[PDB]
Parts: C-alpha cells; structure tokens; sequence
C-alpha cells in the first residue's frame, strides 16, 4: 500500500501568512494527489485534485503543486475560516489511501476563559443525582487544565471534561467540566471549586460556590 | 446538482450486523464507482473499498476480510455497505463518495455505534447562574443518553450566537453533554431562554426553561 506522509502534524497559523504543507508518497504515484480539508463533523471537501488542479468554489488562496512523491498544499493568505483538518490521498494504485492529515488552527491574540460554574439544578437533585458543571469558555490558546476542589480536595473521579473544536467567530476555544457525585456526596461538601489553569496568568482562573 | 445521502446513525450490538446505504441523485448512478470510506474520532480517513453499481463489481480493502460486503440497487440509486461481524473496532463515521479519482461528492457520513449498551432517554437539567461579565452565561446538562446523538438548540435555535454545544462523553455507557448559552444580562431574566434537547433514538424531546435560582 502507498504510504502518504503528511507535515506538519499540526500547525497555528496567523491569518495573512502563507503556508506549504507537505504530503509525501513512499513511492510515485505520479499525479494522483488530491486534497482536502475537513471541517469537524462534516465531511471532507476537495481542495485541489490531481496535484494541482482546483475545485470549483474554492478560494483562490488554495493551490497545489508536486511531482512523483513530493506534494505540496499552499495556502496563500491564510485566513481565520481556513482552520481544520487537511488531508491528501492518492488514486494512482490501489488500494486508495490518505495521507495522516494536518491540524490547521488559527493562531490568535491570548484570551484568559470566562468560566462559569453551575451547582447541582434542584431537578437532578430531586432525582438522587448531583452534577456540578462548570464551563470554560472562549480561552486561547487551546491547551488549559481544569481541577475540581471539593473542600480544599481535589477530585478526579466522576469528573467528566470535554473541548469544542476552534471556533469560526473568534478562533478562541472552550471547554466543559462536569463533576458528577452521588447526591449524598454532594450533601456531604459545602465548598465546590472549579479551577482554570491557562497561560493567561500565572494563577488560575477559580470559580466555586458553597451549597447555600 | 449531485448528491449523495447516506443512512442515519445507526447502534448495533457487537457480532451484529448493519447496512449503510448512500442513494445517489444527479447522475448515471451506474456509470461511477461508489467508494466507503470509513474515519473515527479524530483519525484518519480508512478506504473501506469501492463497487461499480450495476456491475456487482467490487474491491475491499476492510482490515479484518469478509467482514464488508458492498451491494446496489441500480432501481433506487442506492448502493449499500453491509458490515457484519460487528465489534467497538467498526464504531466510526462511515462515508460514501463518488468515484471520480479524487472524491469530490461525498455523503454526509453515518455513524456506527457498536455496543450492546441499551438506548436510554436524557435526562435534561437547567443550568441557571449563582451583567455578571457584562452577559450572563446560562446552561442546560443532558446527561444519561445513549446512543448518540442528541442535537441541542436554545429558544427553538432563536438563539445560536453565544452558544456554545460541547462533545458528548461516554460514561459507563452513558453519555453526557452540556451546552452553554451566553447572553446579555438585559435579556435574561427579563426574556425566556429555553434548551431545547431531541434524542431521535429514544423519542425524546425535552424544553427546559432556565428559571433564575
């Protein structure tokens, strides 16, 4: 099976720089390259076909270049809506591969995240159940750490987080954290603390409420 | 004007088997390949194989063999990927696109849920606050689903900017999921905002009002 290669693995990017990404074949497969960029959740979309060639409806921004086992996805002027996934894959032997892709952000101003935290709504509680969800919205860059504090304790278990893909808007990211205990061990507790650790300051953004 | 559709999510019980299909419109059906394609949570894109409808002829290039079985209806434009065999290895987003060298027609993907967990309502909690920063964030927990998915809206999707949907995450074979809303202080309390949660699997559809603490 041909092998595609891509680089760099991921990449941020400021918009209005020009960018190359590389796609590399472990044999020829002439000009059977074609590319593509996928947004999350949605399918891929062609680029650039056979190499070089463009797609009806794609910015112009976009091209394409190679020849044997080296290709090349250019990004002239890359902007803000360009992020995701881009992907090569050839069609000159079989069976039909894909390259490992590229992770394309936009790279952006720092933005500490607004966090909120929410204790558990009377419903669940009325249900036996406890939830302390706490979100950690619009921050940049991506990499950031929540900890959970019940009285001064950290908790690990029953904390369930989960990361939004780049947002087309503002390029910032966000993130929630559900603490989920038992409504015994939530009526056990009176301090809960949600903890922000992001390079936008040297201590992290805490937010927590007392069960009153 | 070509376009192809894809079945929808589909939870099979593992040593199950599913059929896919992708019905193709806006050409001679008959006359391209119709290729699978096969990508999982943040992964590659996998080329299951390829058939030429009509033509019953096939190539699959599926790990384990004889797992994958490619048909078509030329009568309905409909070619189908049949995997049989089922373990969590086959859970992924699945895809159908046009032959045509360089895949320019895709399908909008169906996604495979292998599990023998069973289908379970969300349970749908307001997430009400204690401008608290100049809006005020608001937010509604579904916790206790499954299968995926579940699509979220606030306000009937009256309310979209601000909003903010976060992945789901399994959990002992149940899923949760959060989605935040951010709106200016003059609108809420004064204006209703409401989560509106569906979870086709289990018939469920749920509003729930954040009612001020």
């Amino acid at each position: 099976d041909i092998e595609l290669t891509q680089s760099p693995a991921t990449l941020s990017v400021t918009p209005g720089d020009s960018v190359s990404l590389s796609c590399r074949a472990s044999q020829s497969i002439s000009n059977n390259l074609h590319w593509y960029q996928q947004k999350s959740h949605e399918s891929p979309r062609l680029l650039i076909k056979y190499t070089s060639q463009s797609m009806s409806g794609i910015p112009s921004r976009f091209s394409g270049s190679g020849s044997g086992t080296d290709f090349t996805l250019s990004i002239n002027s890359v902007e803000t809506e360009d992020f995701g996934v881009y992907f090569c894959q050839q069609s000159g032997s079989w069976p039909r591969t894909f390259g490992g892709g590229t992770k394309l952000d936009i790279k952006r101003a720092d933005a500490a995240p607004t966090v909120s935290i929410f204790p558990p709504s009377s419903e669940q509680l009325t249900s036996g159940g406890a939830s302390v969800v706490c979100f950690l919205n619009n921050f940049y860059p991506k990499d950031i750490n929540v900890k959970w504090k019940i009285d001064g304790s950290e908790r690990q278990n029953g904390v369930l987080n989960s990361w939004t893909d780049q947002d087309s808007k503002d390029s910032t990211y966000s993130m929630s954290s559900t603490l989920t205990l038992t409504k015994d061990e939530y009526e056990r507790h009176n301090s809960y603390t949600c903890e922000a650790t992001h390079k936008t300051s040297t201590s992290p953004i805490v937010k927590s409420f007392n069960r009153n | 004007e070509v376009q192809l559709e894809q079945s929808g999510a589909e939870l099979m019980k593992p040593g199950a088997s599913v059929k896919i299909s992708c019905k193709a419109t806006g050409y001679t059906f008959t006359t391209y390949w119709i290729e699978w394609i096969k990508q999982r949570p943040g992964h590659s894109l996998e080329w299951i194989g390829e058939i030429l409808p009509g033509s019953d002829s096939t190539y699959y290039n599926e790990k384990v063999k004889g797992k994958v079985t490619f048909t078509a209806d030329a009568s309905s434009n409909t070619a189908y990927m049949q995997l049989s065999s089922l373990t969590s290895e086959d859970s992924a987003v699945y895809y159908c696109a046009r032959g045509d060298g360089f895949y320019v027609y895709w399908g909008q993907g169906t996604t495979l849920t292998v599990s023998s967990a069973s289908t379970t309502p969300p349970s749908v909690y307001p997430l009400a606050p204690g401008q608290t920063n100049s809006m005020v964030t608001l937010g509604c927990l579904v916790k206790g689903y499954f299968p995926e998915p579940v699509t979220v809206t606030w306000n009937s999707g009256s309310l979209s900017s601000g909003v903010h949907t976060f992945p789901a995450v399994l959990q002992s074979d149940l899923y949760t999921l959060s989605s935040s809303v951010t709106v200016p202080s003059s609108p809420w309390p004064s204006e209703t905002v409401t989560c509106n949660v569906a979870h086709p699997a289990s018939s469920t559809k749920v509003d729930k009002k954040i009612v001020p603490r």
